[PDB]
């Protein structure tokens, strides 16, 4: 059902918690993934740091949060929860 | 009022006493402050015979 | 004239009636503390409030008050204990007081329209309370017209003296709302003394006109017309119905300053030349001419510090100088703009009158058409209101079978709990008095006009109504008149008697299954406008004690995050949105700085620092003689610095 | 399936509105398709209207003329309802030079070549004695409502003032659907429109612009 | 910074996850990301331009400004912000004119009337501030109330009465079904539901008609299907039922999976519908299924035909009052002498002007068809200093957070639940808990187990069971050294799952009880604050019978123990201090038995009398027990469990009698139980907020003077502990995604979809 | 004159369903023509349907009908399904008899030349054990929907199309955001396909709405080219 989420609203958070344990989980969860796809593509971050991504297929325009919540939504990446 | 438009009024009673001005709220007193000249014809339709 | 005979009453009752209404006191917490005075009270010398009544009837007016409260026996009219601004309801008795109250307080926040059109339907207060208002032309001899012009009106007189009258044109007020006189007369016309010769900004004809008859259709439409929001008919916009004037003053000065007196130039430090386009030889806006958001109204410059290696560099290099200066320019404030109407400009060389060491003061007036827009806020005489909804273009509307639009589309379900039923009755009588009527009597009158006099029966289309507040109609006589109704060019006749008719959908085609209400109601437009409630802030100025952002100057204001807000964003858990607003966003002195570099850089946002708030708060407690001490794990105590 | 095709026939009622009858079609086609008429109708009608004037005397619409009895600010709000009709291609000004007592009307103004003004009773402004009054306007090409076209957009400089422009040949449109035979022997139904115009145009040629608009539209 | 208001609209267009954003405060707003983008193409040559590019409103940003919009969410709110549904996120769309678009159905959670309202815009800028907006903040995820559970975004006022209009059936319809007879069959049935609507159009069918159609994509009632089918759902398989219309193109706005109703809606019946929704299916099915309800309610309310004019108001009446005043004028001539009786007085008036409302009401429904508007509306149901307290409330329980998911601690409270031979108070005390022990029923079999939700389907099935009381765990139970921990907590009232662990309700639970403060809020600040009962109440301090004397100077209420020992009597009673009252009910009389708890007059008994009468948690029983009572007086819907957050922080201090150490210092429960003389204390929130452990959180409630010199004399030292020093300082408060477990998670990708 | 040129996009949803946009489009273009579109594909494509059918062993009776299991009722709503393209134009009387026990799918009916049945899979009716019906059934040619005349009158369903709905939406931000995107939803049966029966509407409109083009050709009126 659901016929099609629109933006922001995509992936659903139903889908999303499957992957962590809270819902505060998951902000931490995408926010420091997003910090990861953001340096990536401006270009390599941090003191002797390669850093990945994005893994799933960009979008157009998407934005960096945008595309970590479509790697969790497709458990593209595991966390260590705590 | 000569220049007043034509309003037809639901009213069936008559209001004889015209409104006084509204504005005399403010002008009678200033006028009794002064001792204006205006507030000085009060005496001619004379109450206390003196206009201090 | 309201804000006259307003009175304090800081120092309900049977006394109170016929004195000083409690039904004009403010909705706000100073009710009971503030009332305006009645119509017909009169003041007695030693202070105390003498009532007019008539002895009982005998024709003799008396002065009442306490001591006519001993032997107390016939009251001198109705609306005794009404007031002006509450008189100017029409069907005052059926609305509640609350809403009889919010009726005044929104006929006092009406703003005048280009066009001041009359109320179709009203009490007689109305021309009553425009002359003695003081904003009306009034005639002090009777005589003639000798010339007649926009800038003023001569009267010959038959006594054989001259009388002149310049009226106000485009005046600004206290508030910013146009003042504009338009005479009523011409050149043959013979007037009478105490006539209205022009009328004032928010009169037509001699009578108060703080508003405009529209169409009006009760039925709720597709919810744009949602708890409170109306729906309007792109013909106002384009008529300019509601359209109104706003007019704003700027002024800024000159020398005496800090350290050394500064002139206002044209000459801008560094500049294109087609940013000043528009600045005359002084430098100041040439009148005429048209300013949006940012344009310079006055140049002016300041002495310098004249104290960046790297700017000197790129100076030396193409030739321009460290010619002193900072720049210091009336711009017009962010989200305005509008034509110049005039310019008065106060120079040292002429003798005038001004503060000591002030060399030049000028002051530019600005004046706006305004287009009335959705987010306006629209009320009635009975204390409706509510914003505009939605602006429909004049093709998609419901429209009665004539191919004639509404002009406006209210909602029904404000009914069921406040009642308002005033708002309906004239709104009957709105479309009554649009059309006209005729009784039609055959074998005599119907039982509904038994109380009626004879005059009020075949009258023509748009008629002018009085109904006093409680001396006016009553219910019987307006169905007799939903009854009679002229019909229209073609002869099909719009509304039926119940008020009501079969409505096309603009949008569908198909015409709406039920027959709805229409009429012609009287609406104002209040001060509250968007144009002026509309604020946006990505960067700006800082105060200087508290660095947190500074809301109320003429450009960017920020908004406040309280307590109670930071309650909320602490019950949904968000531990960094909460952080952002209270240290980056308002009170980081290095954060607020790096974050807009890295977001023009697109990099990460960096972590907050320490607010200058709790800064501020350590030395705060230093100067009280406590000794606080922030203490990490080791490095026993830490220095902000 | 009853055919026969739907014959659209010409009336009259007055001059500036005439009827028109299309006859016959299906049940519920009525109220549809009279509607979507009017919408196209109300709207999108190719106009003449005027888009910015020039007065001598004045710079802004704020002051007043002298010895005229209308101020600027109330002369364009009557200048507002000038019907007019000009083929034009081009932005053109009219001209409008009056001079001593009188009343300045529409058929004062001198239409260029290509420009008629349909309304030479429409009063403008009272002049008298001292009254003197010299007036531009340009005529533009356009449909529907446009608001002023401010010159900080277009350089017009600060001569001048622009206007609202509204490019509306059409009046007052409405229609009326009768249904006729609606027993058991056939089904169909008929309507009527009332189209009215503002004199730029007969209501018959509005019709025909309102028609090429929509069979131009439907692809 | 980056924020921003102006007045607010409807926006009915909207989805409930945007809102129209005016295109000027959108510009401001972002300009810093316009201006980045639009140097990164080449409009403007370096960043210095491209601000006078977006300060002029060149045209070239526009379509820039669409594209950092997208995806990008902002926060609204509208002041007073009084519980956190005030505060939610939207996805923004550019929108021309000045004004805010709002959605129709958040109209209730920001308490937004249409009338020259504004609302406050702020932007968020970190990733972290983005994630907690569409995650936490969404306005879609965030339907039902925090405090009761009830879904808020349930429509109203207008999509109530356009869908009660769609929905009722009304006989004798154009399309009415006519049974089959010998000379023609059926005439009421329609192949499918398009056929009808089909019909709908020509002048054949009423949308409120009683046809009977078959339905394939749409499921059949329960209680038929099973009938019907019992092989299985039909998602392509076919059945008959008598509807209307309406009612068809109603079911068809709901799930697919849902079955069907066939009933007019009400308000109530449509807030019993989402309810249900909300618990089998996800938010995301719940959020679009009130969206579809909002198009179609607004829709019909327009074709509802609702409309005022004179006849559907103007007062019959006239004639009734002036027979009756009559009536009393006459009892003058009665009660001045002869016929007064001195108490039929008083009843024929109170009977005479009951008689009045009585027949005024018959008028009321004599004068009116059912379906005028007034009467329709009225049918479907569509129609500052609490500030004060709601601060203090947050300053003695802003601190409480879940912070473990079970403590195991093995006794909870008992609830009532059901008499029956059904108690109204159920869904606010036992709903959404979890049981300590398991329920058992009499016959031997075990039905719901301990640790459960009992959800609603778990009451109604316990009810067939016929079980009367059942044992919940409770925050006032709860033994979690820090906070309280998820079981004993339970259901989280806005989420409908189990409560997470960030989540802060101390703050949830004293905005729960703030927002309704707007017998009544005097008392309300009584109870919380612990103080002496205005008139005190007598408890009986034993069990045994009553002695009732009855004297002119007081009431002597004396107690004969059932032990025998010293007998208890409370004298000096006012009489006008009534009796309490009490399978033989009535009003307590002499010789009746009491025991320890009971209450012996009608009032309010002293907290700190129960506290040593009763222990320490009979008083949060009790106190709960009261609070609750008040605000059910004005039918506010607060869960207990809110209250319960608020009285556990009262009786967490205790008073050490004295000397090993000292003096009565009201000190905390566990840091003295859980290391090694002290009484149990009962303290009002004021008093309770004052003796936190932070010193500089104590100092912004209340006399920071009184506070700093005692904590500069000790060298008090502030740990940092609570999140309002964290909001002082800048810090991160420690709730919510501040946690240490939340905030330190490592991200990093799986090497299986690396190497891919 | 000259306008911004829209488009005709199409989504298929199923075989059978399929929805329709039109973007951008003038305000207020989306109300004009989209209320019309419905009309038009509604009640203004011809097609072939049932008009009145007849049976063994009817007329005295009403509701029951003994050989089978399926009423009198429940019959005549299978058969408002039945598809049929006639070129005929006039009434003609299909015949369809069976016997034995079995299901009646329409494939059974024999189908005079110059008409068919597109769904030989539908269900009519089971057939009662040693049982046998014999249907004769009135089809004609005709537009929309048309209500049963009043032997088995019924209710004809002469368009192909099903179901109709429509919405508009706002997009193309680029100066002013409310310019009109028109959404439609059409569900077909399979006589003709959905993107032929949208032409067949637009081919009805042009020329209908031609009768006022053709007044006065050179009345200036707005062209996309
Ligand atoms: N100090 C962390 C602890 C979080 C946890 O592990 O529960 C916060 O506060
Ligand atoms: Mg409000
Ligand atoms: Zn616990």
């Amino acid at each position: 059902a659901y016929d099609t989420p629109l933006g922001i609203t995509n992936p659903p958070i139903d889908e999303l918690l499957s992957r962590a344990s809270s819902k505060y989980a998951l902000v931490i969860y995408a926010a420091k993934r997003a910090r990861q796809i953001n340096d990536y593509y401006n270009q390599l971050g941090d003191g002797i740091l390669e850093y990945v991504g994005p893994l799933v297929e960009p979008g157009l325009q998407e934005k960096p949060l945008s595309i970590a919540l479509r790697e969790i939504h497709g458990d593209l990446l595991e966390h260590t929860e705590g | 009022v000569p220049g007043a438009p034509n309003r037809v009024s639901f009213a069936k009673l008559r209001e004889p006493l015209e409104v006084p001005g509204l504005l005399d709220v403010q002008t009678d007193s200033f006028e009794w402050l002064v001792g204006s000249d205006r507030w000085r014809q009060a005496a001619i339709d004379r109450g206390e015979e003196n206009p201090v | 004239l309201t804000h006259k005979r307003r009175l304090l009453a800081l120092g309900v009752h049977p006394s109170h009636y016929g004195r000083m209404c409690p039904i004009e006191t403010p909705e706000g917490p100073n009710i009971g503390l503030i009332g305006s005075l009645s119509v017909y009270a009169r003041v007695n010398p030693f202070g105390f409030i003498e009532t007019p009544y008539r002895k009982v009837v005998t024709d003799q007016i008396d002065y009442l008050t306490a001591d006519e409260e001993d032997r107390h026996v016939m009251d001198v009219s109705p609306r005794q204990m009404v007031s002006v601004a509450t008189a100017m309801i029409p069907f005052l008795e059926h609305d509640d007081a609350n809403r009889a109250l919010m009726g005044a307080n929104m006929q006092r926040q009406a703003v005048p329209l280009v066009r001041s059109e009359a109320p179709l339907v009203g009490t007689g207060m109305e021309l009553r309370a425009a002359i003695d208002a003081g904003d009306v032309v009034v005639a002090d001899k009777t005589g003639v017209i000798e010339e007649v012009s926009a800038d003023y009106i001569t009267v010959m007189a038959d006594d054989g003296t001259r009388q002149s009258y310049r009226l106000r044109k485009f005046a600004r007020s206290n508030h910013g709302t146009c003042a504009n006189q338009r005479p009523i007369v011409d050149a043959g016309q013979r007037v009478e003394a105490g006539q209205v010769i022009a009328d004032g900004p928010c009169t037509q004809n001699g009578e108060m006109a703080l508003g405009k008859n529209l169409l009006v259709a009760i039925m709720p439409w597709e919810g744009h017309n949602y708890e409170d929001a109306i729906i309007l008919s792109n013909r106002l916009v384009e008529e300019d119905v509601l359209t109104s004037i706003h007019i704003e003053e700027h002024e800024i000065d000159a020398r005496d300053t800090k350290l050394g007196a500064e002139e206002i130039t044209r000459d801008i430090p560094n500049v294109s030349d087609e940013v000043l386009a528009d600045l005359d030889e002084r430098g100041i806006v040439r009148i005429g001419a048209e300013v949006r958001d940012g344009d310079i109204l006055v140049g002016k410059v300041t002495p310098k510090g004249e104290t960046t290696p790297e700017e000197r560099l790129l100076r030396a290099i193409f030739g321009e100088k460290a010619r002193e200066v900072r720049d210091t320019s009336l711009k017009v404030p962010h989200g305005e703009s509008g034509k110049v109407i005039g310019i008065r400009v106060f120079s040292r060389e002429d003798d005038d009158e001004l503060p000591a060491g002030v060399n030049e003061l000028v002051r530019v007036y600005v004046a706006q058409k305004r287009k009335i827009s959705d987010g306006d806020k629209l009320a009635g005489r009975h204390g409706n209101k509510g914003v505009i909804g939605k602006i429909l273009p004049v093709e998609d509307m419901p429209f009665l079978p004539d191919g004639t639009p509404v002009d406006i589309i209210l909602n029904t379900h404000g009914v069921p709990r406040r009642m308002n039923i005033g708002q309906i009755l004239e709104t009957h009588l709105g479309w009554v008095a649009k059309a006209g009527w005729n009784i039609d009597v055959a074998a005599g009158v119907p039982d509904w006009a038994s109380k009626l006099p004879e005059e009020l029966y075949s009258a023509p289309a748009d008629s002018t109504v009085a109904t006093p507040v409680f001396d006016g109609a009553q219910e019987g006589e307006l169905a007799g008149l939903l009854g009679s109704t002229l019909p229209n060019r073609d002869g099909e006749v719009m509304v039926d008697a119940d008020g009501k008719s079969t409505l096309f959908d603009g949008r569908s085609g198909e015409p709406f299954p039920y027959p709805v209400t229409v009429g012609y109601m009287y609406i104002l437009k209040l001060h509250h406008l968007v144009d002026d409630k509309i604020h946006a802030r990505s960067t700006g100025p800082y105060s200087m004690i508290t660095q947190q952002p500074l809301g109320g100057k003429a450009q960017f204001g920020g908004q406040r995050f309280g307590e109670m807000e930071c309650w909320a964003m602490q019950a949904y858990g968000a531990a960094y949105t909460l952080q952002e607003l209270l240290t980056i966003k308002s009170d980081d002195t290095v954060g607020r700085v790096k974050v807009y570099e890295a977001i023009v850089k697109g990099e990460n946002i960096p972590e907050p620092g320490i607010p200058e708030s709790f800064k501020v708060l350590l030395k705060e407690l230093q100067s009280l003689c406590l000794n606080v001490e922030v203490l990490s794990s080791d490095g026993a105590a830490i220095e902000m610095r | 399936l009853i055919s026969q095709r739907p014959t659209l026939s010409e009336e009259t009622v007055a001059e500036n509105r005439s009827r028109f009858v299309i006859e016959p079609l299906e049940p519920g086609f009525g109220y549809t398709l009279g509607n979507s008429l009017r919408r196209t109708l109300l709207s999108s009608i190719p106009g003449a209207a005027v888009t910015s004037i020039r007065i001598d005397g004045v710079l802004h619409e704020f002051t007043t003329v002298p010895g005229v009895k209308e101020d600027v600010t109330d002369i364009i709000l009557n200048l507002k309802g000038l019907v007019v009709s000009s083929d034009d291609d081009e932005p053109v000004t009219m001209y409008l030079r009056k001079q001593g007592p009188g009343v300045v009307t529409a058929g004062d103004i001198v239409p260029p070549a290509g420009v008629t003004v349909h309304n030479p009773d429409m009063h403008i402004a009272t002049l008298n004695d001292k009254g003197k009054l010299e007036v531009e306007l340009v005529v533009e090409r356009g449909r529907g409502y446009v608001p002023a076209v401010q010159n900080k957009a277009s350089g017009a400089e600060i001569g001048r003032i622009p206007v609202d422009s509204i490019y509306s040949p059409v009046l007052k449109v409405t229609y009326k659907v009768e249904a006729t035979r609606v027993e058991q022997r056939t089904d169909f139904d008929k309507l009527i429109i009332d189209v009215e115009t503002k004199n730029s145009i007969s209501p018959r040629d509005a019709l025909a612009s309102a028609g090429g608009t929509l069979v131009e539209l439907f692809g | 910074d980056y924020s921003g208001r102006s007045v607010i609209v409807v926006g009915p267009q909207l989805k409930l996850h945007q809102c129209g954003l005016p295109k000027l405060m959108a510009l401001e707003l972002f300009k810093p990301f316009v201006m980045k983008r639009l140097v990164d193409l080449n409009h403007a040559q370096n960043i210095k331009s491209a601000k006078r590019m977006v300060e002029r409103q060149r045209p070239q940003v526009w379509d820039v400004l669409e594209e950092v919009i997208a995806e990008h969410p902002v926060l609204l709110n509208r002041a007073p912000t009084l519980h956190r549904l005030g505060i939610q996120a939207f996805e923004p769309q550019l929108v021309e004119g000045k004004a805010i678009q709002l959605h129709p159905l958040v109209c209730e959670a920001f308490n937004a009337d249409f009338d020259g309202d504004q609302m406050a815009v702020h932007l968020p800028l970190s990733a972290e501030a983005q994630a907690e907006a569409r995650i936490l903040m969404l306005s879609s995820n965030n339907i039902l109330s925090p405090a009761s559970g009830k879904p808020l975004a349930m429509p109203r006022l207008d999509m109530v009465t356009g869908l009660y209009y769609l929905t009722t059936l009304v006989e004798g319809a154009t399309g009415e079904y006519q049974a089959a007879t010998k000379d023609a069959p059926e005439q009421g049935v329609y192949s499918s539901p398009a056929e009808a609507i089909m019909a709908m159009d020509r002048g054949a069918l009423s949308v409120r008609a009683k046809i009977k159609v078959r339905l394939t994509e749409l499921r059949p009632p329960t209680d038929l299907e099973a009938q019907l089918f019992e092989n299985g759902w039909k998602p392509g398989d076919a059945w008959t039922a008598e509807t209307t219309l309406g009612r068809v193109m109603f079911n068809e706005l709901l799930p697919k999976s849902y079955p069907f109703v066939n009933e007019q809606m009400h308000k109530k019946v449509q807030a019993r519908i989402i309810n249900d929704l909300a618990e089998r299916f996800p938010m995301i099915v719940v959020a679009q299924t009130v969206d579809k309800l909002k198009d179609a309610g607004f829709y019909w309310a327009t074709r509802s035909g609702v409309t005022v004019s004179m006849a559907d108001v103007l007062v019959q009446k006239q004639e009734i009052l002036e027979r009756h005043e009559a009536e009393a004028d006459a009892i003058e001539r009665k009660y001045q002498r002869g016929a007064l009786n001195h108490t039929e007085r008083n009843e024929s008036l109170v009977k005479i002007w009951q008689d009045a409302t009585e027949e005024v009401g018959k008028a009321l429904e004599e004068f009116y068809p059912a379906d005028n508007p007034i009467i329709t509306i009225v049918k479907s149901g569509a129609t500052a200093d609490s500030g004060y307290l709601t601060r203090r409330l947050v300053d003695v329980s802003q601190d409480v957070i879940v912070r473990e998911h079970d403590c195991e601690t093995e006794r909870g409270i008992n609830v009532t639940l059901a008499e029956r031979g059904r108690d109204a108070h159920v869904e606010t005390s036992a709903f959404a808990r979890t049981l300590a022990t398991d329920a058992v029923d009499a016959n031997g079999n075990v039905i719901i187990e301990r640790g459960h939700d009992l959800g609603d389907p778990a009451i109604d099935a316990l009810l067939a069971a016929g079980i009367t009381t059942v044992k919940v765990r409770s925050v006032l139970t709860c033994t979690s050294a820090t906070g309280v921990c998820a079981m004993c907590y339970g259901r989280s009232m806005a989420t409908g799952k189990l409560v997470d662990i960030g989540e802060a309700v101390g703050i949830v639970a004293a905005q729960s009880i703030g927002e309704p403060g707007t017998g009544g809020l005097p008392r309300v600040q009584e109870l919380f604050e612990a103080r002496v009962p205005r008139n005190k109440a007598p408890i009986a301090d034993v069990a045994g019978r009553v002695r009732l004397e009855e004297s002119d100077k007081f009431f002597k209420i004396t107690i004969v123990p059932d032990d025998g020992g010293e007998e208890v009597v409370y004298d000096k009673l006012s009489k006008r201090q009534r009796l309490r009252v009490i399978g033989t009910e009535g009003v307590l009389s002499d010789g009746d038995h009491v025991e320890v708890g009971d209450q012996l007059m009608e009032g309010a008994a002293d907290p700190h009398e129960v506290l040593r009468v009763q222990g320490p948690r009979e008083v949060q029983i009790h106190l709960v027990k009261e609070v609750q009572e008040v605000y059910r007086a004005q039918g506010v819907s607060i869960h207990d469990k809110h209250i319960e957050v608020i009285v556990r922080q009262m009786l967490r201090r205790v008073t050490i009698i004295d000397s090993e150490f000292l003096p009565g210092s009201l000190t905390e429960r566990a840091e003295f139980e859980a290391e090694n003389a002290g009484r149990p204390v009962l303290m009002g929130i004021t008093k309770a907020s004052l003796a936190t452990d932070s010193w500089l959180s104590a100092a912004s409630f209340q006399e920071t003077t009184r506070v700093l010199t005692d904590a500069a004399i000790n060298c008090r030292s502030d740990k940092l502990n609570g999140l309002k020093e964290n909001v002082i300082i800048g810090k991160l408060i420690p709730a919510g995604t501040g946690i240490s477990r939340y905030r330190n998670i490592q991200v990093q990708p799986t090497e299986e979809a690396r190497a891919a």
